[PDB]
């Protein structure tokens, strides 16, 4: 459970070793990639 | 165990959505940029012309 | 005529609720192969039901939907 609050945890079968707190991390940023594109975008 | 794959499942699958509307808009903006400027006085010039052919069909019409 | 109309109040439906970037990025992509012109403005029910194609002719379309080997056909 300590893993699960502090998200320090990977897939059982190892098949991606990127932490659930690392991958969270990288949705936002692509998130926020993704928001700045459509805001030039919607300049253009 | 289950519990913990599962969320790491759900997790990838949104990262993919936003990769592949970062790819859409990378496109779109792409798209865009690489469409030529269509002439807006030019479409403008047109616009007078056509109100100016409808404002005569509208005296034509009354007569 | 009435699934015709209605498709065209989904498009102008889903047009309304989904962001202008949206509707040009990925809106307009799933309507393209179906519109004769590309109008910005699909968001008003007048424009889209201006632009869109002229349907299956109904000979056309009830002999396909009639027909036993539509998968042949297809």
């Amino acid at each position: 459970a300590k893993c699960v609050q502090s998200g320090d945890f990977v897939y059982f079968d190892g098949r991606d070793r990127e932490r659930f707190i690392d991958k969270k991390e990288r949705l936002s940023r692509l998130k926020s990639k993704q928001e700045e594109f459509q805001k030039e975008v919607l300049k253009a | 165990e289950e519990c913990t794959d599962t969320l790491l499942d759900q997790l990838d699958t949104q990262l993919n959505v936003t990769e592949n509307e970062c790819q859409n808009y990378k496109r779109c903006l792409e798209i865009l940029e690489q469409m030529n400027e269509d002439d807006s006085e030019q479409l403008q010039m047109e616009l007078k012309e056509l109100a100016l052919e409808e404002e005569r069909l509208i005296q034509e019409l009354e007569d | 005529l009435w699934i015709r109309y209605g498709a065209v109040g989904f498009i102008t439906v889903v047009a309304r609720q989904i962001s202008t970037a949206d509707v040009y990025c990925k809106l307009m992509p799933y309507l393209d192969p179906y519109i004769t012109q590309p109008i910005i403005q699909i968001e008003r029910k007048l424009v889209l039901l201006s632009v869109l194609k002229e349907p299956v002719s109904r000979s056309i379309f009830d002999y396909a939907l009639r027909s036993k080997d539509i998968t042949s056909l297809f």
